[PDB]
């Protein structure tokens, strides 16, 4: 019951699937060998970590997750890390050459011999689970891998399950800084299957990560294993509700009636708070009213983006601990006294509220401070459409003169699939605008 | 045996980092540069002793 | 006419038909007979501009579920 | 014929501290810290429960 | 006297350690209230 | 029927019969990263040679983990010499060297065999480590050598010369060192045993003599963690039995006085190693030092290879990292105070509350914070199989007090 | 995954000799095949450049070829010649005359049966391979002109793995050979239309650095290939060791060659630091990125201030933060936009290692298609027209077989790829 | 199963000498006819060329054959040379003059009834004989002529059992007969219909292989016949040794005969390796297909580069995985299309024995029957035409008996043969 399958793609994916699965083994009781202790159980009928992970019938607790990658590189680093054991042997499936930031590698000539065996092991997964509330796919579509082979699983997924909800975490390019010159066209291209065969997108650029722990974490160092720790967090925070039991309980379709207005429209931007050094957390009152507004300021922001420049559809926000309902209805108030943030006027709540019993677990060597109450934003809202400009004019910039086309070309695609996403991807901005539009 | 132990005992190599070498090879005195391939069959293999 | 290999092949062979399993992944070493290229090697016939070996797999069109 | 002279040798030893210097590819240990979790409620409580009713 | 032949050619691309303003890239604008 | 089972060099595939004996064998140091290492090595007696060999398990180009072995020592035939008293005298001239050099004997290579092949071959090894055999198989041997020399030196096991401290550096092929005490340095280290029981590990022998080893954690190239005599004295003064009235003047002289001589009558008690002064200041000076293992042989009575074994098994399964070190965490979770029969049947202790405590009992590293080393381990062990006799006591004890998995997790 | 690199000439033998010298420091590997190494990452992926034996004896993936065999003896005899296996040995009866006619015609034409037989074996010996990577010079006549009929017979078997051709450029000040143009411009075409990223490294520039960059007394041919080597392992220190951000030989190809044509880059290592100068400087992302975007380290002879970066790739090595380096990266375009283009945003490229090299903390490797170097290709094809003008050293191309209109074919490409790149660099939004 | 083998001419007597020497060694057979071996795999099979007297001397089901007794007495004197039985040494009282006429008419007739009671008396003596065996060249005067009419009379005596034939043909390097294309011309039209299959055998392949591949220093004509012994040995590997995958000689006749005149063969051994390269090597079954389908270890002169293989066949020793056996005959197949032919899937026939031969990890016999035979046919019918037109060296034959009708019907047998062979090298679907 309560299911959620996680899917790992790329090599982003894959640390941040491994950052996400040290923090759920710690979070429920599982050792990095697989095994759980008989305490970390309140009975016979503890279910905690059914959503998880499965128990076998030897103690080990396999966890419901597919790694997936092109290349070996990363996978044998998690078959030499901590977490060997308890990562099922199979289910971490990776390639021999990778797609090299190439969409069409991806998608037409190596990504296609290995989606079968990808919803292979995806369907061993899920005939195991009698009640999966859908799948929760972590990806970059900055690279080659998470953007072809994940819109191919993307759309098999989405072809042989059904209705089943797709969580599509993945990390944008950055306004400002990228580690490829490609990744505007991999982003455009995989921006169609981020919008139809994805339920609900994610956005984790790293940028807004990287702002935030040298601001807020009092890092000088801040690195992808942060970043990753940090989005494994935010994760645990949201799914944490089914995990849990809480005042205000959600599930997936519990929070996604709420969070999408429309089928088209269901890129929700993400933060969390309060995430806080353990130096800074003796030096402020992290009260929900605090960690609230720190929400609904942009500093706390996984995502580039700025809300105050755009109007709110949708605000749903998970919190985790000691949490009271006033408090939370208290800060709902004076964030609608606030008009720095405007809703949509065809909304007028906007506003979900899911409270549960169990605050965040550290991980050890971590960084976050851990706080007993906290609380994380998942938000629709019409300002979102700032990044897709900014990413369709790198596009157009890169496009203008055909540069870096000649590997999609060769590699099995046609010419015009780079105008069909580009025109998607402004079709797309254009009824974020529309929606964002005053009556 | 003593001997034996020295001859086992080792000096490791430092590590190569680049710009570090000062042309070592340019004390050699003598050049002459062994005909090991074309006349040779053996290709100057070095196998230890019986 | 050839049948063509069966799903879930561990033996993988040079532009078939071919299942989406990892069947690439199973590829063990192999023994190649040479050609004989010094014969062909010609002063006269010579490499021309835009003669190169450029890799391009066909493109074929593929439909998208909306 | 004069004999040829010796290839000169390089002292094996030429800074007095060489030994120090490290020659392996992976010379220190990973860091890693661990802090021990603080036991409560939230430890095993607030967690879902399936019966049977039976 | 015999002079080394070196590149005619000058060293033109410079960084710093901590370059960008206070180690965030964007700083969003403050709108009162 | 017969090659079913058979591989591409059973016995009955190949149409040749060879004659060798092969020895599987692990390096003996303190350092559980080196005690997970697993040696295997083979001799050949028509040579009279015989070759060691390193095994890791590590990922392939299929995905899965796989052994692949790395030459710790290469083929040649070793020697040692025919007389340990002798061998300084042999090490002067080269003929007398040659003269006094025999090379191993089949009879060297029986099981429980503590072996030395010298400076390593390998940088893996930093110093001359010892290779305990842990199997022999001689199914295929069919002649046995004999040692040309009159005199034999044959490697024996630990158990079987006691009281000896095998030491690398002062002969080559490995020697016996023999430890005298007499009745008053015994008993005073059984009163300082017991006054370490008593005073730094409270009313718990086993955190007793754990407070026993804390000056004495840092391991060496060569593993054997050595003590000082800086690093006696210390030991001394936790020993903490002597002690004096800070305002008395006499008294703090006589206390300071006592901890002196008593360094200095547990430290000469025992054989020392040889200082070295190298020439270079790059070289390690090592000062006179004798053996934890030789001293706590008698501190805390002898542990068999069992009761070792089980120590190393328990802390390989607590260790995930594959590092020699425990974390705090993982100690937390791994207790078992909960089942235990003082919370359960006899309500004396809580659960929470005895957990935290026991968590309390390991010292901080300095180096890493929250990291249990497996000396800590090692040392706590110590404290088990000195207040207990039964071997199938102490196997119980290490069931029970981890709520540890117990599956085969070792590579080999 | 598997790399097998092939060296052609003197010049590609010695450069190929040092570079396994520098992997078989990296990966623990004696002169004497066995396994020496330190950490357990090394063997990992060894597999890359090393095969193993029945007896563990690992055996580079390395084909050395060359007409002289003088040079096969210097390298087995040397002081890692040993690591070498014997098959991989080809050589002929007579020199090449620094000629690119003879080598490519009459004497390589007859040695490149037994050449492409040891190379199908060695590229087939490993289970995915991943490219091929041949070293050499252009000035020369064994080097250039063979390895480039080797590199045209290997894209023909094998057109989708990605091929490297270390090429050493030379120049006229360090003209070590008359025929220079002639050879280089036959070369380079080539390169052009048949090798996937070619490397071009010039003499002038490396002696440059061991000048100024390094300061040292008398450096020989060895110091100077130490910097070859050093950059050679660290295009696949992705490969070989894992790390943060990987990357391969395709990502590099991809991420750094927006047009078939323009696939040439200028070389440089950082850290590298002067004899007294260690001291006075900390290694820190800041530096290594000022010493990589730096000019005078730059290893190949053209000034960067003059053309604009195409596209720039980094490849950095060892236990860091990736905040630092894409700030870095980021920022040197930031107050350097002049000196980039503006029409592709984010000219540069970054992976990350998470094994540093021997003794390094840090380390990087710069991969730039700058567009300057138009300079080193106009100025190859100024003299080529001096030389070709008057017939001058041409009767000998002429009498081992070729036609004069060859030379004017390959001079029409390198006009060409001039003004693609004039045409690119001026080009606006 | 027993196989009882024939040694015609001096060529024929040195060879099975040697061959004799190695099934020795491999059966642990001493010269005084006792066992010494360890196994009791030796014993298990040993009546296959053995047979055990009163005594318990295992005498070798060998017949000698030879004009010339200057052979016989150099076998005798030969280290195991008292293990044949002293009545199977048929001799005449004049040499053959190395003359076909000779050696097939005149004085081959009058030992031929000898000849043929003694290989009678030998099938009696086997429980139930699968095979007569001969070694012999048809470059020879009595090694060609006797040998082929001691085959024809076999055929029609024995027309159920097994011929094996292990010929040695000339070439004009090594040619060392005048008559060498009139004995090959005269005895490939007898081979052709008297011999099930007939492998062919070529001394300047051999000479390569030592050379090149295996490099030795002076590589005596004693192992050269070692080495065409270890395949004459390994041919019979699974009916003188168990397996998991047991192939006798009619199982290669009948999967290597696609037609019944076509059935000239070659062999191959591996590993063939130079003892200075092969410690840089892992011995391993992929690279033995390496070798095997190798051209420079094709140990007869005719490349099959220019040929496609009509079938082969691979008999392994040593103990194995049957699919690390079989991707490496299949993938080879399937890469090597051009070179393999369609209308018979799967050309190559596998086999496994546990038992490899002696101080190897494990070996493998080539048997293929590839077209390019009719290279050999060719050239050795263009110097048959080449002498013939002008009627040389023909007085010799014609005055021992002879017409230049047979002379003319045997060249037109090898020209069909060469048709032949040619018809389905450029046959289509
Ligand atoms: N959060 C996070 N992002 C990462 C990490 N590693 C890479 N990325 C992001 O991934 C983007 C590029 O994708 P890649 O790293 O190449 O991974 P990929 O999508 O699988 O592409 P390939 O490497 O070609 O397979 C970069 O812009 C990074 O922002 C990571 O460890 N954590
Ligand atoms: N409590 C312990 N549990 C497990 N291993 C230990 C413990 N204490 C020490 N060791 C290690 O076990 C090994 C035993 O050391 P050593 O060979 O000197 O012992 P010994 O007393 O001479 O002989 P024996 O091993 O036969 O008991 C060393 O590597 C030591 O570091
Ligand atoms: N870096 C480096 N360059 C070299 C070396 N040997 C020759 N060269 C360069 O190669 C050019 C001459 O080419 P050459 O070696 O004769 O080519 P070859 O005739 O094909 O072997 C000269 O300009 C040298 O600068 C070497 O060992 N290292
Ligand atoms: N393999 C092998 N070949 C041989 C032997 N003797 C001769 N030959 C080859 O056979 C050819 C000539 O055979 P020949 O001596 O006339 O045979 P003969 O008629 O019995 O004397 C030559 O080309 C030799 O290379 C031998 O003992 N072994
Ligand atoms: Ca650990
Ligand atoms: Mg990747």
């Amino acid at each position: 019951m309560r299911e959620a399958i996680c899917i790992h793609i790329g090599q982003a994916g894959c640390q941040v699937g491994n950052a996400c699965w040290e923090l759920f083994c710690l979070e429920h009781g599982i050792q990095p060998d697989g095994s759980m202790p008989s305490d970390k159980c309140i009975g016979v009928e503890d279910d905690a970590f059914n959503t998880f992970f499965s128990e076998t019938g030897a103690g080990k607790h396999v966890p419901r997750c597919l790694f997936l990658d092109l290349e070996p590189t990363v996978v044998d680093e998690v078959r030499t890390g901590t977490y060997r054991q308890l990562f099922n042997p199979e289910q971490l499936v990776s390639g021999k050459e990778d797609a090299a930031n190439n969409y069409a590698r991806g998608h037409y000539t190596i990504g296609k011999e290995i989606v079968d065996l990808a919803l292979d092991r995806i369907r061993k997964l899920a005939d195991n689970c009698t009640g999966l509330q859908g799948f929760m796919v972590f990806h970059a579509v900055g690279g080659g891998t998470g953007s072809g082979l994940g819109a191919l699983l993307l759309e098999r997924l989405s072809v042989d399950y059904g209705k089943k909800s797709k969580l599509g975490y993945t990390v944008y390019p950055s306004p400002q800084v990228s580690t490829a010159v490609v990744e505007p066209y991999n982003c455009v291209l995989s921006t169609h299957s981020l919008l139809e065969h994805t339920d609900v997108a994610t956005m984790l650029d790293n940028e807004a990560i990287y702002d935030l722990t040298r601001r807020s974490l009092d890092i000088e160092r801040p690195s992808y294993t942060n970043v990753n720790r940090l989005i494994g967090q935010v994760v645990s925070s949201l799914t944490a509700s089914l995990r849990f039991d809480g005042a205000l309980n959600v599930d997936l379709t519990e929070f996604q009636t709420n969070l999408v207005p429309y089928p088209r429209i269901h890129f929700v931007l993400t933060s969390y708070a309060p995430v806080v050094s353990a130096e800074k957390a003796y030096h402020e009152q992290l009260s929900v009213a605090d960690i609230t507004n720190s929400v609904f300021e942009p500093a706390g922001m996984l995502t580039k983006c700025d809300p105050r420049h755009g109007k709110y559809m949708s605000c749903c926000l998970m919190y985790r601990g000691d949490v009271v309902p006033k408090d939370v209805n208290a800060a709902i108030a004076t964030i609608k006294t606030k008009r720095t943030i405007q809703f949509v006027d065809w909304c007028p709540t906007g506003f979900k509220c899911g409270i549960n019993y169990q605050p965040p677990t550290v991980v050890p060597g971590g960084d976050l401070a851990k706080v007993q109450r906290a609380v994380c934003m998942i938000a629709n809202s019409t300002a979102i459409a700032e990044v897709f400009a900014r990413i369709d004019h790198k596009f157009d910039l890169m496009y203008s003169k055909r540069a870096f086309v000649h590997w999609y070309v060769g590699e099995g695609m046609e010419e015009g699939e780079f105008s069909e996403a580009r025109e998607d991807l402004a079709a797309l901005e254009k009824d974020y605008e529309e929606v964002g539009a005053e009556s | 045996a003593y001997a034996q132990s020295q001859k086992m005992q080792k000096e490791f190599r430092l590590p190569m980092v680049p710009g570090l070498s000062c042309g070592e090879e340019m004390m050699r005195r003598n050049y002459d540069r062994s005909q090991i391939h074309g006349v040779r069959l053996d290709c100057a293999t070095v196998i230890a002793g019986v | 006419a050839e049948p063509g290999k069966p799903s879930y092949s561990t033996f993988f062979e040079k532009a078939k038909e071919y299942d989406g399993t990892n069947v690439r992944f199973f590829k063990q070493r192999e023994a190649v007979i040479g050609k004989n290229v010094g014969d062909t090697v010609d002063p006269q016939k010579y490499l021309k501009k835009g003669d190169g070996i450029r890799y391009i797999v066909p493109a074929t069109h593929e439909e998208k579920v909306y | 014929v004069p004999p040829r002279a010796p290839d000169d040798v390089v002292s094996k030893r030429p800074y007095p501290f060489q030994a120090e210097i490290n020659r392996k590819l992976v010379p220190l240990p990973k860091d890693q810290t661990s802090h021990p979790r603080t036991l409560d409620y939230t430890t095993v409580g607030f967690h879902l429960i399936l019966d049977d009713g039976n | 006297p015999v002079k080394p032949n070196n590149v005619p050619r000058q060293t033109a691309m410079f960084t710093r350690k901590d370059p960008l303003k206070r180690s965030l890239f964007s700083e969003y604008p403050y709108m009162p209230e | 029927s017969v090659r079913m089972n058979a591989s591409l060099y059973s016995d009955v595939v190949r149409i040749e019969r060879g004659d060798y004996l092969r020895f599987h064998c692990e390096q003996l140091s303190a350092d559980g990263r080196d005690t997970q290492r697993y040696f295997f090595g083979c001799y050949y007696p028509r040579w009279h040679g015989f070759y060691l060999e390193e095994v890791r398990s590590i990922i392939g180009n299929m995905g899965y983990c796989e052994l692949k072995h790395f030459p710790a020592y290469p083929f040649d035939v070793y020697l040692k010499p025919a007389d340990v008293t002798a061998a300084a005298d042999s090490a002067k001239n080269c003929d007398a060297d040659n003269a006094n050099a025999t090379t191993y004997i089949t009879d060297d290579f029986q099981v429980d065999n503590i072996l030395v092949l010298g400076p390593p071959q390998n940088q893996r090894d930093d110093a001359v480590k010892r290779f305990k055999i842990v199997s022999v198989d001689t199914s295929h041997l069919k002649s046995k050598t004999f040692s040309l020399a009159p005199v034999a030196n044959l490697n024996s096991s630990s158990v079987q010369n006691p009281d000896t401290m095998l030491s690398t550096l002062r002969a080559p092929g490995g020697e016996r060192v023999p430890v005298q005490l007499n009745s008053s340095v015994l008993d005073v280290l059984t009163q300082l045993r017991d006054a370490y029981i008593d005073h730094a590990g409270g009313g718990i022998p086993e955190i007793g003599i754990k407070a026993m080893g804390r000056p004495f954690r840092k391991v060496s190239d060569d593993g054997r963690r050595w003590m000082t005599r800086d690093g006696v004295r210390q030991l001394v003064r936790g020993s903490r039995a002597f002690g004096a009235h800070a305002d008395c003047l006499s008294d703090t002289r006589h206390a300071l006085q006592t901890i002196e001589d008593m360094t200095d009558t547990i430290f000469n008690a025992f054989p020392h190693e040889e200082a070295t002064y190298p020439v270079a200041p790059g070289e390690e000076a090592c000062e006179e030092r004798i053996d934890y293992d030789v001293f706590m042989d008698y501190i805390r009575g002898h542990m068999n290879s069992t009761r070792k074994k089980a120590v190393f098994e328990v802390f390989q399964q607590l260790d995930y990292d594959s590092d020699s070190n425990i974390t705090i965490k993982d100690i937390q979770a791994t207790f078992n105070a909960q089942e235990h029969p003082v919370v359960v049947s006899d309500a004396i202790f809580t659960a929470e509350k005895l957990l935290k405590g026991f968590l309390s009992i390991w010292d901080e590293n300095q180096r890493y914070f929250g990291l249990v080393p497996y000396t800590e381990f090692m040392d706590y062990y110590n404290g088990l199989s000195a207040i207990i006799e039964d071997d199938a006591v102490f196997l119980g004890i290490l069931k029970t007090t981890w709520k540890v998995p117990n599956w085969t997790i070792k590579f080999v | 995954r598997e790399i097998v690199s092939c060296q052609a000439g003197q010049c590609g033998n010695q450069i190929g000799s040092k570079f396994w010298e520098v992997i078989s420091d990296e990966h623990g590997v004696d002169p004497t095949g066995t396994y020496q190494g330190d950490s357990d990452l090394q063997l990992e992926r060894i597999n890359v450049y090393f095969d193993e034996s029945s007896g563990g004896r690992y055996v580079p993936r390395a084909v050395l070829m060359d007409l002289e065999p003088g040079t096969m003896d210097s390298v087995r005899a040397g002081p890692y010649g040993q690591l070498f296996r014997p098959d991989n040995f080809i050589f002929g009866q007579s020199g090449a005359g620094n000629n690119w006619a003879k080598g490519h015609y009459t004497e390589g034409a007859e040695l490149i049966d037994s050449v492409l037989d040891v190379c199908r074996k060695e590229a087939e010996s490993c289970d995915c391979l991943q490219g091929f990577q041949l070293s050499h010079s252009l000035g020369g006549g064994t080097g250039s002109g063979m390895g480039t009929l080797l590199i045209s017979k290997l894209r023909e078997e094998y057109p989708d793995r990605i091929m490297m051709t270390f090429s050493v450029i030379p120049s006229p000040r360090v003209s070590d050979t008359v025929v220079e143009p002639y050879n280089t411009t036959l070369s380079v075409h080539q390169l052009v239309e048949n090798s996937d990223e070619s490397m071009c490294i010039d003499n002038e520039a490396l002696y440059d650095i061991c000048f100024r960059t390094l300061k040292l007394t008398t450096p020989t041919f060895g110091d100077l290939n130490h910097l070859v080597a050093a950059v050679m392992s660290g295009v696949t220190c992705c490969l070989r060791f894992p790390g943060q951000l990987n990357s391969d030989l395709r990502k590099l190809a991809v991420n750094l060659v927006p047009f078939p044509r323009l696939h040439f880059f200028m070389m440089g290592f950082a850290p590298l630091t002067s004899r007294g100068s260690q001291q006075y400087r900390g290694l820190s992302v800041a530096e290594l990125t000022q010493q990589m975007f730096d000019a005078k380290n730059m290893m190949q002879a053209a000034d960067p201030r003059h053309g604009r970066y195409l596209t720039a790739s980094a490849l950095f090595r060892g236990r860091m933060s990736t905040k630092e380096v894409d700030e870095q990266m980021l920022n040197v375009q930031n107050k350097n936009s002049s000196y980039f283009i503006e029409w592709i945003p984010n000219n540069i490229k970054s992976s990350i290692c998470d094994i540093p090299p021997k003794g390094l903390k840090m380390s990087v490797t710069f991969i730039g298609n700058n567009t300057c170097i138009q300079e080193m290709f106009r100025r190859v094809g100024e003299q080529f027209t001096g030389m070709f003008r008057r017939k001058a050293f041409l009767h000998w191309y002429t009498g081992e077989g070729m036609d004069e209109m060859e030379f004017t074919e390959a001079e029409s490409n390198m006009n060409d790829l001039v003004s693609e790149y004039q045409q690119y660099q001026d080009a606006t939004v």
